[PDB]
């Protein structure tokens, strides 16, 4: 869902 | 002028970046007083702020910007944009491989899918500034996402997140339902939850139709879901923060270092275990009445308790700061800070380089560019100044930037950090010589970590 | 018959392996009582046991054994043998690359070099049984090194080790010097020390000439050094144990699991940190008069203390036990245990076919673990595993964690056998669900060499 | 309008991308014919094209562009910008750690340092299109570096590079010196050379002052060096290409596959080696008069030659092609190609909903690859993959091999489109099995931005 | 005295190890002449030698030894012993985890399974000596396996192997069927084959009942299967060799180094490929008539052909030798070689070290301990002497053992290798000084790579 | 089948 | 002694 | 300066 990390 | 463009113009006139961050958060939750929020609401209750000003966020982000983002920027599916729909109580993700082109993105949208942009701050400079300033007062990385839902649909299945969320309604209307932690173990959850069914949810502690300009905050652990009704879409930016910034995480770092210090400084941690403790300790004997077992348990607790004495609190406090300096987004400078820093030196190409050769002098009055750009940390037997100025708008694109601070300047580097925003005359720095006062000042300035009262000549 | 040969003959006549280990330790420090030693001497003081019987260790290891070994075994320099000398207060190690041939080894010896045989238990079966038995009552891996020093020389510089040491004098004599921990931090030190100079040493808490048969014990942290003086050499075997087996090492494992559990079970650990704690916490603020700082330190101490309630003691106990089964040396069986185990089944090749085939366990079979320190049941993610030592190499970690899974329908029985030792249990009396569950376990264990029947099987 | 702006305006008016590349190369070396150049000059001689038009490269790149870049972009020292100077016949590189801020960069420049912008195509869209087009007719990755040298100085020491170089003079003037390969092994060298001293150099095969608009070309292996003399600086863009694109590099891939195939397809390669060849073969026998040796050498040569029959030429060709699609820079579309591709669909957000939605390909749709150097069909283990460049970053290898699988039912059609360029093909005329197979391919390609319809779609 | 014990006693009286290996192979295939075998049979045809002497192999290996191996040694399932049965045209392997105890091993046997010992040379010293000597004349690693099959059963499914096999019937009787390569690609196969069904096999080129003492040889690629009939078991040792020792493998090493030398020494390999060769080369254009394509193909073949000139044959010849020195098993010394080497120095412990201090002199007559123990190879810019003396009886247990040979001794180290078995007086070595003649000799001797005519004193 | 390598 | 033309742009 | 008692025997 809401990914706190800009880009994996 | 919209309240946002106005508050930004207001921030550009505020000297302290700390005062600038406070004010911005004050603006984000207004009229609600920040002290009340952090005292009674933060991490405690779900809060809805009915703004009654649909222009409150005008200028932050809009759908047109997202559309312009798919056309110009290299928006990538999965990497950046996510498309999902919620139907029949099941969360499905329609993510084609490759680049997210306007034609494909709007196709999914029209199909009833919702679009979530994972790193708005990497494209929109407005969102970057917002997050970049709000993080200074959160003391933690201020992430963010953008959700766009088409009329009469739900993009996501009910769930909770591992971060403190601030939902900002940008366009349209959306029906929200926020629930309080279902069980004790879900309150302030460590990790995000799976997608839930409607059978897992209790009654909403909050259920409202967020209107553009409104703000909805809710703690990690609070399940939530939203949906668009008949006739209009929805667009919001969810500001997140405080991921893994709990006392438990602080301990995770403290403990290993604690047992180590203790074993070195106290013989009681170096004493050998019982030659036969395996005869009464272990799941197998979890039911044994052997008095020795109770003695062992007692010895463990007593020893664990004695660790608080050897805990390197300030050390881990710095490491977390270093990691934050690393997680932070690059600072957004005010016109004044720019003009008074290396970034504003009138050195350009007019022919030949013009106005080249500005020199700092023992008379120059300086002070850190901002308050949340640098952090002094001592690793190994050395001291390093970690900074954010060279950080990318993409989480960890770059690596921990720092510069070695030599002891002869340590006292001066510590002063500069503490005296902000007070202008310090370089000639009156706590160093051994003038060569040590000018070098530091010059080394910092050239790095774009310092600024002067008057523009250099 | 030498005392060693007699005591060994005695161990073979003792049914319990736990009792053998104890009895053998009793023999090691005799006349001193094991009880007194572990209560007053162990990890506290240096101890000398003047045996007054030069034949005490006869049969254990000899210089001749070493000569035969370098000749009949692939003794590798640096890997198995270390040649070194101490002169001018400087430690030098001249280890030729490659195999240690008698010619080279004895040349170094003649040159004034001491030979240290790192893993004697790998080449000597007598030393193996010695340690294999002693490890059981130590509840920790028992290792050893043999030291052969030529006349009028010193092989090593003064230092201290990270293990409990029992020096056994086998041949010749040597002048020893043991010191108490120089400073607090050196008491029961965690890691071995560097080479020391005589200047770093104080007065010896003990200085004596060890004679064949004597035993000199001293705790980790106790500096020591030895040398030969008269025209006689010296040969000793230093038995060592208790490496990284301290309370701190137990906490190392506990804490992470504790804090983790505490966060999953208590919201106080899941609460967020202060937004501005970096303003008063950090090296640059070790002096701040900010109240929030004292509150911070207090909250840390209060949370640290609260961890004692979330510590997975039994889990870490079993892990250490599992790791011990792994570090352990293979068990040395008594003729009794052998003849009554799978290892002593008379089934072998004769003429043109296998003879005496068909040994089958029955419900009427009385059994019990082959020994008390060969197995350990450990749980891991809903899975139950029985780790054993019977397949371990005499070379530490030359093999990997050997185990076999235990299904829940046997857990109770398997747990029974582990505690019933050495009481015989009728297989038909094992607490299982079906007769096929008792035989399957008993069979799976017997064939693995972890069980022993009261009577040999001939069905 | 500057010649660059005109020629670019011209390229946009040309339908074929293969023709654009050619036409642009024609423009680069004009008045010299591309035909003559590639037949006589390329990889053979150093060439100077005195343009006599200082506006020739106007619009390409300027010093002002560089100043704006260091200011508005995250130009990293060492990663994007290199500051260096050459003095006393010694090459020195003083690269400050971190971002290259205008203040620092211009300070170094003022100090006598040359600035070299490593990847201009990443920050300049004009330079990107330039290279993106030129790479097509080069059939090899086209890269470039911009060099800014201050008055009365030399930034680099004499040396030679591993690529074919086309030096373009953008501003100011510079004294160049190009030498022919010093020795045979240096002719068309494989790897860049170290820094050379004037003592290692002979006489220049060409020495001239380049004026804005001029082009100086020279093959890898040709030593060169430049410097500013009068009180004027110099700015040039060196376009480079043909790195590791030699016949030897093609054989490197061939051989292993050849020998392998030869062993699986011919028993002569599967026969065992002589039992005692080590008796006459080896460095210690480079002189032996053993006949078996000459027979050995002969058998090797005979087998080596026989490999030509087992060489998987088409396979290695496609692999190199695949690797080229990977190294390629993203395609620069003409307004025409855009408006007729998925990129130019009028579907965007307006008011409160998507406008002009529903563009659907039909069997009556005439299509053809968006361009000729954007895709390449390659087989691998029964799998067919279509690799493309449309999703590549302007930063070499910043992305990874992008592709999409092609099922056999489309292979023929996909193979058709790749060769039919730029001839329009009715989708209903694609050689497939079903109408659903033609639309699926056409659709899957159009949406991916690899195809372009004859007319914009509005269904 | 059995023919084996006798041939071994005969080998212990033969000076040259090369003559010792030849003689042993001569004994293994007798009466058949080795020159005939290697000329007409080796790698060409399947051969059966009817010995008519059931005591021929007496002493090599027996079932009692295997039984004694399971009881004493630490025989491990999978790692060492394998148990398999062939029933209903399917190959099944019954391998319990753990140690192979006599009770378990004989249980499987009685059950109808066959036992295969993978590394007989690691346990049996007799087999080691056999393989250790036979490898010197094969110029390749002499592996080996032992198969024990119970009466009336088949342990393995039909198949071929990737090595030249020499089956030695030790006990019992067994029905064998050897087939010639089925197709051209199977002749002298590179890799072992899967298990075959009876439908895949043609007619046997050979079908016989191997009796104890008989030998059966067959090339890689030759499918084969055996089975035990009514009343008796079978036991044989299959000696293998020549795995991946083909001309193709030699090329695999040569080619990469060839194209490299060429590209450095010849500009024609440094010339750029066609700017548009992709337009006519590739599977896509495999059908195109473009003349340029035929020119390309022609240029490739011509260039490939020119590689034979740049091929570093002697270099790869050494590398393969180095790898063989590494693959080899440790040498089995004869009483004489032992007495005349470091291994036989009367230096022991009688008290104190007695007879310690033997010294080599410029008068001492020396020569390599054997012919297949050392190999001189030059890597980097240095020279190294690789040797087998310190090798384990377990394939690659240890790593490549060597010692650096300094140039001043290179000529002498080359001589010693070539003049074997001729005794060379140390004082007459091709070196720069006496210090260089004694050092080498001493360095080699102490390594156990050299021997002296008369025992040192 | 016949493994030429002593021990894997 | 720094390097020269950097073709591949990695850097 | 070589080491001392080697307990674990790895070596
Ligand atoms: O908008 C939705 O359907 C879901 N939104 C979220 O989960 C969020 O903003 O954190
Ligand atoms: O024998 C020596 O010189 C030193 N011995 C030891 O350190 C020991 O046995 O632990
Ligand atoms: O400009 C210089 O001093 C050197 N230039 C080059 O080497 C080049 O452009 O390839
Ligand atoms: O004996 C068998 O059943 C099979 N034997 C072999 O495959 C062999 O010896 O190479
Ligand atoms: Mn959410
Ligand atoms: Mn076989
Ligand atoms: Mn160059
Ligand atoms: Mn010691």
């Amino acid at each position: 869902n809401h990914q706190h990390i800009c880009k994996p | 002028m919209s309240p946002l463009r106005r508050v930004l113009a207001e921030l550009n006139r505020i000297p302290s970046s700390r005062r600038r961050a406070a004010r911005l958060f004050e603006w984000l939750i207004a009229p609600m007083p920040p002290d009340h929020f952090y005292r009674r609401l933060w991490e405690r209750e779900a809060v809805l702020v009915r703004r009654q000003d649909h222009t409150y966020y005008q200028g932050l982000f809009s759908t047109a910007d997202l559309d312009s983002m798919l056309r110009n920027e290299e928006v990538q599916f999965g990497q950046h944009l996510d498309a999902a729909r919620y139907i029949n109580g099941r969360r499905e993700t329609l993510n084609p491989p490759g680049r997210a082109l306007p034609a494909a993105a709007w196709s999914l949208y029209q199909a009833g899918c919702s679009l979530r942009l994972l790193c708005p701050q990497a494209f929109s400079t407005t969102v970057w500034q917002f997050l970049a300033v709000l993080q200074e007062q959160f003391g933690s990385m201020a992430g963010s996402n953008v959700y766009l839902t088409p009329p009469n649909s739900q993009g996501f299945a009910p769930h909770y997140d591992d971060i403190e969320a601030f939902v900002l309604q940008l366009e349209g209307r959306k029906l929200w339902r926020v629930y309080r932690p279902r069980v004790p173990t879900e309150e302030l959850a460590l990790t995000s939850s799976p997608n839930f069914s409607q059978d897992d949810l209790g009654e909403p502690v909050l259920q409202t139709v967020l209107e553009p300009g409104d703000l909805l905050y809710f703690p990690r652990g609070f399940i939530h879901q939203a949906e668009c009704q008949d006739g209009v879409h929805s667009l919001h930016l969810t500001l997140s923060t405080y991921q893994r910034n709990t006392w438990g995480d602080f301990l995770e770092a403290i403990l290993p270092l604690a047992v180590q210090a203790a074993m070195e400084e106290n013989v009681e941690f170096r004493r050998g275990l019982p030659r036969d403790f395996m005869d009464y300790m272990g799941a197998q004997h979890s039911d044994s009445k052997d008095p020795r077992r109770t003695a062992f348990m007692e010895k463990v607790r007593v020893l664990v308790a004695r660790l608080g004495h050897f805990a390197p609190v300030d050390a881990v406090a710095d490491q977390r700061a270093k990691d934050f300096i690393h997680d932070s987004l690059p600072p957004v400078l005010t016109d004044r800070e720019r003009a008074l820093s290396v970034y504003g030196l009138p050195i350009r190409w007019e022919g030949e380089p013009v106005n080249v050769g500005a020199q700092l002098t023992t008379e120059t009055e300086v002070h850190m560019l901002q308050d949340g750009i640098a952090r002094l940390v001592g690793e190994g037997g050395h001291l390093f100044l970690y900074y954010t100025v060279e950080n990318s708008r993409v989480y960890h694109l770059e690596e921990p930037k720092c510069l070695e601070i030599y002891p002869q300047q340590a006292d001066a580097m510590e002063l500069l950090l503490g005296s902000y925003p007070e202008f310090v005359r370089v000639g009156d720095l706590p160093c051994d010589s003038v060569e040590d006062q000018l070098s530091l000042a010059t080394t910092l300035y050239d790095k774009g970590l310092l600024l002067t009262k008057m523009p250099l000549a």
